[PDB]
């Protein structure tokens, strides 16, 4: 669960 | 000096709770934010990785934060910093890649 920076 | 070498998991802080899970903080974000810019970084001290958690306009986000076997912390899509203090402060400036810049510490406070 890691948006894309 | 007497102050340990590497960051001794400086829990002391709002946007820096090395206890919360990820959701726990995202529910907290549920509380505070809206204004698009609220955020709270998470970094324990045992095993795993850190991750920036902020909210856009009502969609909490998370960004994995780790180094590169170099010793410096960073982010895949994000950037590269010395510590979560720089990646945070920096980002405190801009997003650098986030959904949106930072503006406020999300996580809870302390006692009262």
């Amino acid at each position: 669960t890691y948006e894309t920076l | 000096g007497s102050r340990r070498a590497s960051v001794g998991s400086h829990e002391k802080m709002p946007w820096f709770h090395g206890k919360i899970s990820r959701e726990e903080s995202e529910q907290i974000v549920l509380i505070g934010s809206k204004t698009n810019g609220k955020f709270l970084i998470r970094a324990r001290d045992n095993n795993g990785s850190y991750a920036l958690c902020l909210l856009h306009e009502g969609k909490v986000l998370h960004y994995r934060i780790d180094k590169d076997k170099t010793g410096k912390l960073s982010i895949p899509e994000g950037k590269k910093f010395d510590t979560l203090w720089q990646l945070v402060e920096h980002y405190s400036y801009k997003a650098d890649g986030l959904l949106r810049v930072l503006t406020v510490p999300c996580q809870k406070i302390g006692t009262q």
